[PDB]
Parts: C-alpha cells; structure tokens; sequence
C-alpha cells in the first residue's frame, strides 16, 4: 500500500499520520526528527597564517 | 439438563441445547467449552 | 427448523475484487439454536459459504 | 473460558476477554488483576 505525507521541519514535534485503506481497520503511524544536518560543499581556495 | 432427543444440553449451572452434530465438531459451540473435552 | 424473523443484512466492507472482498452481518432473532442454509438470489454477488 | 484464540480470560466467575497483548503490560485490565501476575 502506498501513502504519502508531508511532515514538518522542526526537531521535536510528534508527528502522526493517519492511513485508511479499504478492508482494514485505521491505522496511526508516529514519526518525529531527533536531529538534521545541512552540509554545504567547500572548495578550499587558499589557506593563511 | 433434560432437553429434546434430537439435542444435548452442555451446561448445568445454565441451560444451553445445541444439536447433537455440535457435539465434538472442533469448535466450541458453548459458552463452557465442554463440545470438545474427551472426543 | 428455527425460525427467524426480522432478518436485517448490513455490510462491513466491499471491494470488487477477485476473490471473497466483501463482508455482510446478518441480525436476527431465533427460538432455537441450529442450522441454516443462506442463499443469494442474484449472480451479482456470489455467497462464499 | 475458552474465548477466542487471540483473547486470554481473567476469571472464574465472570465472563470477560481480553487481547494476549494485554497480559502482563504493566497496567491493570480486569477485576481480578491476574493480568499482572506471574510476570
Ligand atoms: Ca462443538
Ligand atoms: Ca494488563
């Protein structure tokens, strides 16, 4: 079965989806973030001392 | 107890008649699941 | 034979699928436990017992 | 007794099912509270 969400971007906040398919009873999926990184490519120009 | 020919009684503190082909069947047809004790 | 009267039919689930993908409850009242044959007058649905 | 497969029983007396994920959950679900032991 396919389903899709869309989960907000802050760490901490309990997020909970709701999936209802046809012949089965509901079902509550709980998904939360504990940590995000952002990491930029660097291209190293020079070094100075 | 004490029900017609063509059924059993399966309880006696309560009064339950099940027809006798629900007499060791391989489900519990009663509330006591006395149908299928001793088969 | 028991008899029963005030035979009401309410249906769980019903996909239209292949296989048995529908449900129905039947409520009744009875004067005696035993057996009954179930039946369906129509090709549109096919009982699986 | 004799509920069904996926439900235990928590009496004597009475008549009341229970889930098998109930047992023994660290909380209470029946009168007499024999879900809690025998851990
Ligand atoms: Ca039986
Ligand atoms: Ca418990």
């Amino acid at each position: 079965y396919e389903h899709s969400t869309v989960m907000p971007n802050v760490v901490g906040f309990p997020y909970k989806a709701h999936i209802e398919r046809p012949g089965y009873s509901p079902l509550t999926l709980q998904m939360q973030v504990v940590e995000t990184s952002l990491e930029p490519t660097l291209n190293l120009e020079y070094i100075t001392c | 107890r004490t029900c017609r020919i063509h059924e059993i009684s399966c309880g006696a503190h309560s009064t339950q008649c099940i027809p006798v082909s629900w007499r060791c069947d391989g489900e519990n047809d009663c509330d006591s699941g006395e149908d299928e004790e001793n088969c | 034979a028991p008899t029963i009267i005030d035979l009401t039919c309410t249906v769980a689930t019903c996909t239209h699928s292949s296989d048995f993908g529908g449900v129905l409850t039947l409520t009744y009242k009875t004067d005696k436990n035993g057996d009954c044959s179930v039946h369906s007058h129509s090709n549109v649905a096919t009982l699986q017992e």
